[PDB]
């Protein structure tokens, strides 16, 4: 049961599927009944009930293997708790761009930028794959 | 209560006074310079020579007066002032890599050859020669010290390491002189650059190197060394050499191969 | 001159519970206090000379 | 130039930059491939209950693991150093032209024939003409004759600029008191820009570079112009 | 009764299978990778300058008003 | 005993997700920024001389 | 004559030397003639390799030193 | 000698919890702000 | 309080104020950084022209660098654990080791100062002439930060010094240099690295001290002297600077990845020790891949472009290392492994575009580009910076005796994971295609990617904040730790959490067998 | 002469280190202990001057990998990887 | 200098195997690469009867007294310039 | 690692205050600077 | 050495009838940390050494570890529980699942 911070120097119980007999036993101290049990163990576990050879498991370890192993729903709240403070990150390029950003450059208007599209286009602006060559100059149009 | 050999120094104020004394000086230059004014600068090297008088007596009371300086202990502190050692070294290094690229690629402005056109350099023979032969004398010097002090013998000991600072003493005083007479200076373009920048960072390793050989030369004659236990001693005998070493190199590049 | 190494052992050596930099004896204490005096008036003074330069003149 | 959204490098315009292009690809696929071995090495690792933690010996597959990249950095090496002193060869240029960066613009200079010299300076965004580029734009751009081979000549009069023009691979530092070569090879007429490629001070952002590639007859009727 | 199935070496061989299958995957990408960027680089820029005319670009050019230096 | 995540796994998951996705799409169509995708496909080119 | 040759002297990317030479030549070159009095024309190629490599700052801050006794190369 | 153990291998107190939320978020909060009060003192210069 | 924290002699006591010191420094370099995506997430200008703009990318750098991540690693995480890790009971060289620590704070309050005078160091954190120079930066601004690094300078000197004699010196005497952990012997390499790069740098920026203040001209062409000089004598330092960086880094992940693998010791350990030793060396003969658009002879290029990417080797090996022992291991999903599993990925992809960068002829196209931003943040903002969070969440409960809620720091992780990528990854698409470093502004074509990264940026800021709550919640709740897994081959824990102010006051008991 | 000696004038630790040595003891622990055989019957001996002290088993020649555990006063403990036998001798100095 | 290595820690065998194998035989290893690639013959210059080079004050006391030691036909002419 | 229960908890509702004092700290201060912009640049 | 010769050296490790805990602890968290599942026969000797060590629960945790060190392969633990069926029996030792021990 009670383990205590001034017993680290001293062998520990750990649950590790890697380790699987620990160093000590999981309860050390026994009641007349679990001494009684002890007692019992030395002649044939044959004898022994279903509930008796649990009971000397559950003395010798804490959890069992399949206790142990045992997968949780920690994923979620992980997952979950990301998306949600990522999400309040959007909060806070929405205030930016109110409070902050004033306006962008006349640059980005729709009219400067269809006239500086087709100065692009007219001075051949990347035109083996990057940028022209993406506009069919017999048609007059994007390349379909 | 301990069972290594190894040395838990008591709490100490000088860490933290040495620290402030380096903010003070760093600060008292950029005032002295663009603020024209030396308080801070004055304050700060106050200060930096009261922590470093502090630490080291300290250090001493604790191996002369204390016997912390177990031979673990004093191992560690033979490392220490190599390493202390070969991080000059690099110092200089970096001086020394600026003279090479100056003087090996002269550019048009000094006329394109070195030593640049309207420099008139020292005459090496003259007394940087002289110079020369008196910090390799005071490596003799120091030498005999060490082994006088080695043999247990006092008044040799504290004759060859008087020798010894009055010849560093006398390097200065040449030095200084030769500064003085001069032709060029060091807004001479790079070749006073290079020429008082190296020479004078070597300069103010004598003038340390010199005195730490006083503070042995102190402690000698107060007996605190014994004839196998004198590290102070040993390591002002390293940096010793290291500054003679830093000479003969600058003597060769700047004075020699530079004229 | 003599050696008075010994005495300065004993001095130092003293079970007085006293931190090495200050087991002089009151010359220490003082020393310690000038010391500590200049470092920190002049950390404030810094600190003043850097409110001063942060604006034009 | 760049367009929106761009992910790999401005087209090329001399060769030497095409043979950037595809030593680059050639690299890059090695890029992934590492990268995508390790993240996947890394999952498989990673994938399993069995367990083997016992000492394990490193007395081989060490080997592997350092001939391996050995043999990748050489067929790396090989093609980088072939592009290397491929833009070191001789070449005998037509031409000369000198660029000198100032705190905030180049002045050009050519001086082969007659005394031939210009600042030129970014259009202030305010001042752009319609379907102008915003901070790339000059008053005065760098007229050249195409499919020749030039001779830049690269200095500065104040602080480092670099003198940069990514479509013709090319970028060089500007430093006073130094002259630094570059050879310059267009293969096409065109509009082609670069920015000042080294910190400078305060509008460092704002003293672009505008090469006009054209016919040599126009370009010797532009230089007499200018004088 | 069951069969006796494998018991021994189980990682190392989940690890063998593995890396064969992570090299044949690779090899398979670079054939990918140098079929689907790096050729159709070189094709693009092949097919480019196969015919391609400087003057004539340079007189669309000119003519749709671009240069400082040609009207 | 069900621990912190049998009993808000699930809503903390959902509700995080619907919110982010919320947020997000909203701070990117909708308060003004400027993507500047490309013209390719999207831009009817005009005449600029 | 178009541009300033390769140099096989100066065959790597600082170039600086080469300005400075030709610009040294050409005053040296000048200065022989000149006093032996005679044909500075013959001097043509030097001027034309420096004043296509070298930026015009150099030479016109040159020239003024040689008019003011402190050009610090030999000429 | 000195206080040894958790809590007490440290130059702060974490007696309470709420006095230590004030004394951390003055103390990251100060680095924090830092740099956008000197981007307005620089500002607030020419 | 004031004998124990402002006069310590203590090893960790003095790695905790180095710990602290370091955090504070962190949230600067954030702000800072959070200022430069600020400016950059939409075209047009925000906070001014070049000058303020580039004061702000300076500091980010000298701090996030000098304050941050030296201080964590070397002065932090350094004195905390090498002592205990081979059983000492401090470091050789207690007081001067306090005086290290002690000369930080000055050379930030240095470096505060340059930010506030006249109109600050815009200069980039190599800090070149004549930039930098008396004409272009008149005033006390460069002085203050030449000064800032000198103190600095001085602090690792002195640090890498007592490194690197308690390492060699102080060890149980049956303990070989081929017995110490990989973390040791990554402190030991980084300070030989430092106590040899350090006073070159130092002999430079005095250099350009005396250049703008004593009329010398090393740097400066009127006297002779060569700009491109101080860079040589800069980069000399500086790329060394790179490694004792990451190196520390190297030797946590080292120690992680062995500890959540459930494993007794890492793959190949001599290969290890190898390794770093081998990355140390090439480290000082490369420095010229800083300067390949300066215009330096070919065969020269060829030279700098060989050597540096020889370094892929031996660092392919620990990469190699790592996963080989990760192979078979009951693997621990904490969230220290976390952070370690995404390093490896992150510093491999980084060092990578290294090796893309080390190829002078494609350089020429990206040097002074985002391409190169990109490559550096990788290997920092996720190399250096993962392992230093995977250090931190694995040795908190050794420092403080409490637990972190491992929910929290997982999410945290998470946050941070997606921030980084989004900041950095868009980079590689600016530099490819142009955009140059040290930019308040930018052509139009580069909003995109630019916008997108500064979204980024924000999201690692909330990653920042959340990593604050958490340290708070931590000491807040107060669980304090009982068992700890694996002690037989991870001696700092061996004494408890926390361990005692003094420990090996009896040492270890060693056999020669 | 003139000089002191160590014999004359170390003191402190120095001194008791200087003394003990010449005595062929080892009471701080500069010198490297040798194994016994660490059988059962035949334990190294590790001196302590508590009931416990940490012990490093370098348990093959050569191995990098050190085994650290707490040595209590009492029965013989073995090295959780090799088995070797160590046994605590308490108390003194 | 230090170099970049470190250890120190104790002068052994073990020390010196592991930089003979860990440095210096990668360091021949690498150098030997360099020159298994820089090899390969070179375009021998034209011959001009310099009269420094080619000396000849007394037959050499081997072959027809006028080839030189370890005289290489390809590279080295004889005072009337190559053979073939 | 294993660990002893918290010796003092903190709830939900103390974690949200403790996280939302924290983010705060850092977003106020920054806030009212860059708020305040214009009038400090765009004078 | 062969695989038979491994098997031989576990077979005898835990055969030793003066086994002691700390010996049988030693042998099982060491041979778990291989690449393998233990043979039928070291088990065998495992469990025997459990009794003579009247330790009960250790023969469980080791049938545990058995079917651990399968990972996925499902078919191997049957197979060994197969095969230890008459051992099993003969002392009295039930399998994890039989005590329910098997359940999160
Ligand atoms: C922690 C920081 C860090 C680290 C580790 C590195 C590591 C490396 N760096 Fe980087 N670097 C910086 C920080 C760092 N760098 C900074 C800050 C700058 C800019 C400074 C400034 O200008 O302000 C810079 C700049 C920089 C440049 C300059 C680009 C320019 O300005 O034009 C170059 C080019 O040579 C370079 C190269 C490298 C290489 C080859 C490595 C290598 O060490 C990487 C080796 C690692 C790997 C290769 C991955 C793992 C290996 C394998 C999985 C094996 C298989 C791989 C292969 C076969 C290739 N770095
Ligand atoms: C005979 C030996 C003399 C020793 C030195 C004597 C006086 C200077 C004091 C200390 C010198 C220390 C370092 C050297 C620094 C600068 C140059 C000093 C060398 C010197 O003394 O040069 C003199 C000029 O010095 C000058 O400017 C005077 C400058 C005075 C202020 C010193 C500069 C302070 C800045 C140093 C920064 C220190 C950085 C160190 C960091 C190390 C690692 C952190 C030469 O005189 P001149 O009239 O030009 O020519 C002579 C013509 N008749
Ligand atoms: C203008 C006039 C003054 C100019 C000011 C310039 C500064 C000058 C400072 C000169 C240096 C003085 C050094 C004094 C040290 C005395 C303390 C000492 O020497 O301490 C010794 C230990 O070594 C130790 O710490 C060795 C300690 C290392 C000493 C380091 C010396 C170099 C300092 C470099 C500072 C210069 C900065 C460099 C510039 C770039 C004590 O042990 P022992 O000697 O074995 O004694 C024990 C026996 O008695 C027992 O039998
Ligand atoms: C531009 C202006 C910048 C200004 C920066 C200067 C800042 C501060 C200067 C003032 C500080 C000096 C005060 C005295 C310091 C003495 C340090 C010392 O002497 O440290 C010794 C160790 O270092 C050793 O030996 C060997 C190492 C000794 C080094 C001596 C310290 C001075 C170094 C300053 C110069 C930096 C180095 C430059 C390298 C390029 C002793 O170690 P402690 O832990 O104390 O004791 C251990 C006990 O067992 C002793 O019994
Ligand atoms: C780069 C890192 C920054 C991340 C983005 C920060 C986003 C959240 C910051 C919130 O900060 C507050 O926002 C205000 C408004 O929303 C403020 O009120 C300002 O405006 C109020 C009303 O509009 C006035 O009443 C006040 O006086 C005040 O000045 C301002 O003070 C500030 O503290
Ligand atoms: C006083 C002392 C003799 C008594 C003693 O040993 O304590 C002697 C021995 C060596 C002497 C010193 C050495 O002879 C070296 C110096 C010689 C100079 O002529 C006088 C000062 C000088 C520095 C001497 C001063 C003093 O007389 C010393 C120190
Ligand atoms: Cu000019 Cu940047
Ligand atoms: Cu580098
Ligand atoms: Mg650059
Ligand atoms: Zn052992």
């Amino acid at each position: 049961s009670v383990v205590k911070s001034e017993d680290y120097a001293l062998p520990s119980y750990v649950d590790r599927r890697d380790y699987p007999l620990p160093d000590v036993a999981h309860v050390k101290n026994l009641s007349a009944s679990q001494k009684a049990l002890k007692e019992k163990e030395k002649a044939s576990w044959s004898s022994l009930s279903i509930d008796e050879k649990v009971e000397l498991y559950r003395l010798k370890f804490k959890e069992s293997f399949a206790e142990m192993n045992r997968s949780t729903n920690e994923w979620k709240t992980v997952v979950g708790a990301a998306m949600f403070f990522i999400g309040f990150t959007a909060l806070l390029l929405i205030w930016e761009k109110h409070y902050v950003y004033g306006p962008i450059p006349h640059t980005f208007e729709e009219e400067w930028v269809a006239k500086q599209t087709k100065r692009m286009l007219d001075m051949k602006v990347a035109p083996i794959q990057g940028f022209s060559a993406k506009w069919d100059y017999d048609k007059n149009e994007w390349k379909k | 209560h301990q069972t290594h050999a190894y040395h838990m120094v008591n709490p100490s104020p000088w860490p933290l006074t040495g620290a402030l004394s380096a903010l003070l000086m760093t600060s008292g230059l950029t005032m002295w310079f663009h603020f024209n004014s030396m308080t801070l600068l004055m304050i700060g090297l106050t200060t930096n020579m009261l922590t470093m008088y502090q630490w080291w007596r300290d250090v001493i009371r604790e191996s002369t007066f204390q016997g912390h300086h177990t031979p673990a202990v004093q191992k560690g502190l033979r490392y220490g002032m190599i390493l202390f050692i070969i991080s000059e070294v690099l110092f200089f290094t970096g001086f020394f890599w600026a003279f090479y690229h100056s003087s090996l690629a002269p550019t048009p402005e000094l006329g394109g050859c070195w030593p640049p056109t309207g420099i008139h350099p020292l005459n090496p023979l003259e007394v940087p020669l002289l110079n020369t032969s008196v910090l390799l004398a005071s490596g003799v010097s120091i030498t005999w010290a060490h082994h006088s002090l080695m043999e247990g013998d006092r008044k040799h000991m504290l004759q060859a390491l008087f020798i010894t600072i009055t010849l560093g003493v006398y390097f200065t005083l040449l030095q200084a002189s030769e500064y003085y007479e001069a032709p060029f200076t060091i807004s001479d373009g790079v070749y006073g650059s290079t020429f008082f920048v190296a020479t004078g960072f070597h300069g103010l390793h004598v003038i340390i190197g010199s005195t730490f050989l006083i503070v042995c030369f102190f402690r000698q004659l107060k007996f605190h060394f014994t004839s196998n236990h004198h590290f102070g001693f040993e390591a002002a005998a390293w940096y010793w050499h290291f500054v003679d070493v830093v000479w003969l190199f600058l003597y060769v590049s700047i004075y020699w191969w530079g004229s | 001159f003599e050696n008075r190494v010994a005495e300065k052992q004993k001095l130092f050596q003293e079970d007085n519970g006293l931190p090495v930099h200050l087991k002089g004896g009151a010359t220490d204490n003082i020393l310690y206090r000038v010391t500590m005096t200049l470092c920190l008036g002049g950390t404030l003074y810094s600190l003043y000379c850097l409110g001063w330069a942060s604006f034009p003149h | 130039m760049a367009y929106p959204m761009q992910l790999g490098f401005q087209d090329a315009t001399s060769p030497i930059m095409e043979e950037l292009l595809h030593f680059h690809d050639h690299t890059l696929m090695i890029v992934f491939l590492i990268s995508s071995l390790v993240l996947y090495i890394i999952s498989l690792m990673l994938t399993t209950k069995l367990t083997h933690t016992s000492t394990m010996d490193a007395q081989e597959v060490e080997t592997i693991w350092t001939i391996l990249p050995a043999i990748i950095l050489i067929l790396i090496a090989l093609p980088s150093l072939r592009i290397l002193y491929m833009m070191d060869e001789i070449n005998n240029p037509s031409l000369t032209v000198k660029t000198m960066g100032h705190q905030w613009y180049w002045s050009y200079e050519y001086t082969d024939y007659e005394d031939l010299s210009f600042d030129s300076y970014m259009i202030p965004t305010s001042e752009l003409k319609p379907g102008e580029l915003r901070l790339l734009e000059v008053d005065n751009r760098v007229v050249l004759p195409m499919e020749m081979t030039i001779r830049m000549l690269v200095s500065s009069e104040d602080v480092l600029h670099s003198w940069a023009v990514p479509s013709l691979g090319l970028k060089t530092d500007a430093i006073p008191g130094r002259l630094n070569q570059t050879t310059l090879m267009s293969s096409r007429p065109g509009l082609y820009y670069g920015q000042c490629s080294e910190i400078c001070g305060s509008n460092h952002s704002f003293m672009p570079i505008v090469l006009e590639l054209v016919p040599l007859k126009y370009f010797e009727k532009w230089s007499a112009s200018m004088l | 009764a069951l069969a006796k199935p494998q018991m021994r070496g189980l990682l190392a061989r989940r690890l063998r299978f593995h890396i064969v299958g992570a090299f044949m995957v690779s090899l398979g990408f670079a054939t990918f990778y140098k079929f689907a960027v790096a050729e159709k680089r070189k094709k693009a820029y092949a097919d480019f300058y196969r015919n391609y005319d400087s003057m004539k670009d340079f007189e669309e050019m000119r003519k749709a008003g671009i240069f400082q230096s040609a009207k | 005993a069900p621990d912190f995540h049998d009993k808000y796994g699930n809503a903390v998951l959902a509700s995080g997700a619907t919110f982010c996705v919320a947020v997000w799409v909203y701070m990117a169509t909708q308060i003004g920024i400027e993507w500047n995708p490309s013209p390719v496909g999207r831009v009817t080119p005009k005449e600029w001389r | 004559y178009q541009t300033a040759p390769f140099d096989s002297r100066f065959p790597n990317q600082n170039q600086t030397r080469n300005c400075w030479q030709n610009y040294l030549d050409f005053h040296r070159c000048e200065k022989a003639m000149t006093a032996k009095g005679g044909d500075v024309s013959v001097c043509e190629w030097y001027r034309r390799v420096y004043k296509s490599l070298c930026p015009i700052s150099w030479v016109s801050t040159w020239d003024d030193r040689r008019a003011e006794g402190t050009f610090p190369g030999k000429i | 000698h000195y206080e040894e153990g958790p809590g007490k291998n440290i130059p702060f107190s974490v007696e309470n919890k709420w006095r230590l939320l004030a004394m951390m978020t003055l103390f990251f909060g100060s680095g924090f702000a830092a740099p956008f009060f000197i981007v307005r003192h620089q500002l607030l210069k020419k | 309080f004031i004998n124990r924290w402002l006069f310590s002699t203590n090893h960790k006591d003095i790695g905790t104020l180095y710990l602290l010191f370091g955090a504070w420094a962190g949230m600067v370099g954030t702000a800072l950084s959070l200022l430069i995506r600020a400016e950059l997430g939409q075209p047009g200008t925000l906070l001014g022209d070049d000058q303020i703009y580039n004061v702000v990318v300076t500091a980010h750098a000298f701090v996030m660098i000098f304050f941050m991540v030296m201080p964590i690693m070397i002065g932090g995480f350094g004195n905390w654990l090498v002592p205990l890790m081979i059983g000492a009971p401090d470091m050789a060289f207690p007081r001067m080791n306090n005086m290290s620590f002690w000369l930080l704070p000055p050379s930030f309050l240095l470096l505060l100062a340059s930010s506030m005078v006249e109109a600050g160091a815009g200069t980039g954190w190599t800090v070149y002439p004549p930039l930098a120079g008396n004409l272009a930066h008149a005033g006390a601004s460069v002085d203050l930060t030449i000064f800032s690094l000198h103190l600095a300078g001085v602090s690792s000197i002195l640090g890498a010094i007592n490194f690197i004699t308690t390492i060699i010196n102080m060890k149980p005497p049956a303990m070989s240099q081929y017995q110490t952990p990989l973390f040791v012997w990554s402190v030991m390499i980084t300070a030989v690295l430092l106590l040899l790069s350090l006073p070159v740098l130092a002999a430079g920026i005095t250099m350009l001290l005396t250049d703008r203040n004593l009329n010398t001209t090393f740097f400066d062409p009127a006297g002779g002297g060569d700009p491109i000089l101080y860079q040589h004598l800069f980069w000399f330092f500086g790329h060394p600077e790179v490694y004792i960086l990451i190196l520390p880094g190297f030797g946590m992940i080292s120690h992680i990845v062995t500890y959540y693998s459930g494993k007794k010791e890492p793959f190949g350990y001599m290969g290890m020790v190898w390794a770093m030793m081998s990355i140390g060396f090439l480290g000082f003969i490369v420095w010229a891949h800083h300067m390949f658009t300066v215009g330096m002879d070919v065969d020269t290029r060829a030279y700098f472009t060989s050597a540096t990417m020889i370094i892929a080797i031996p660092t392919g090996v620990k990469v190699f290392s790592w996963l080989a022992t990760l192979h078979g291991g009951n693997i621990k999903w904490s969230p220290a492994m976390m952070w370690a599993l995404g390093f490896i990925f992150l510093f491999t992809v980084g060092g990578l575009t290294g090796i893309v960068l080390a190829n002078s002829s494609l350089d020429i196209v990206l040097h002074d580009t985002y391409y190169v931003v990109a490559h550096f943040h990788y290997v920092l903002s996720m190399g250096a910076v993962f392992a230093i969070m995977g250090g931190f969440v694995h040795w908190f409960p050794l420092f403080s005796g409490y637990t972190l809620n491992d929910t929290w720091a997982k999410i945290h992780f998470a946050i941070m994971f997606v921030g980084v990528n989004m900041t950095f990854f868009p980079q590689h698409f600016l530099g490819l295609s142009g955009m140059p470093r040290r930019y308040s502004d930018y052509p139009d074509a580069y909003t995109m990617w630019n916008t997108i990264s500064s979204m980024g940026s924000f999201i690692s800021l909330t990653a920042v904040m959340l990593m604050v709550f958490i340290i708070w919640e931590a000491f807040a709740s107060k669980r304090e730790v009982l068992t700890v897994d694996l002690t037989t081959t991870n001696l700092e824990w061996l004494n408890g959490c926390p361990p005692p102010y003094h420990t090996f006051e009896e040492p270890t008991y060693v056999n020669l067998k | 002469g003139g000089v002191p000696t160590d014999e004359e004038q170390a003191t402190g630790l120095e001194r008791e280190v200087m003394l003990a040595a010449r005595k062929g003891q080892d009471p701080y622990n500069i010198l490297a202990p040798k194994a016994t055989s660490g059988t059962k019957e035949d334990p190294n001996l590790v001196p302590s001057i508590t009931n416990k002290r940490i012990v490093g088993c370098i348990c093959e020649e050569d191995n990098s990998t050190v085994i650290w555990f707490w040595l209590h006063k009492g029965e013989a403990q073995r090295c959780p990887s090799c088995g070797t036998h160590y046994k605590l001798v308490p108390h003194q100095l | 200098a230090s170099a970049a290595k470190g250890d120190h820690g104790g002068t052994g065998a073990r020390t010196w195997r592991f930089l003979t194998f860990g440095l210096a035989l990668p360091s021949v290893a690498l150098c030997t690469l360099n020159s298994w690639l820089h090899s390969g013959h070179r375009e021998r210059p034209a011959f001009i009867p310099y009269h420094h080079l080619r000396i000849r004050t007394k037959p050499f006391s081997w072959g027809d007294g006028n080839h030189t030691f370890f005289h290489n036909p390809r590279v080295n002419p004889l005072p009337t310039g190559y053979e073939k | 690692i294993t660990a002893k229960p918290a010796k003092t908890p903190t709830s939900p509702k103390e974690q949200a205050i403790g996280l939302s004092v924290t983010f705060l700290s850092f977003l106020l201060p920054a806030g009212w600077v860059l708020y305040h912009l214009d009038n400090y640049k765009k004078s | 050495e062969t695989d038979e010769e491994f098997d031989a050296r576990w077979v005898t490790y835990f055969n030793k009838p003066d086994i002691d805990a700390w010996e049988l602890r030693k042998g099982m968290n060491t041979l778990v940390g291989y690449d393998l599942v233990p043979e039928p026969k070291i088990i065998d000797a495992a469990l025997r050494a459990c009794r003579r060590l009247n330790d009960f629960a250790s023969a469980v945790r080791i049938l545990e570890v058995v079917k651990d060190k399968a990972g996925p392969h499902k078919e191997i633990y049957p197979y060994v529980i197969q095969e230890l069926r008459p051992t099993l029996n003969e002392l009295g030792i039930s399998t994890p699942e039989e005590l329910g021990l098997d359940k999160v």
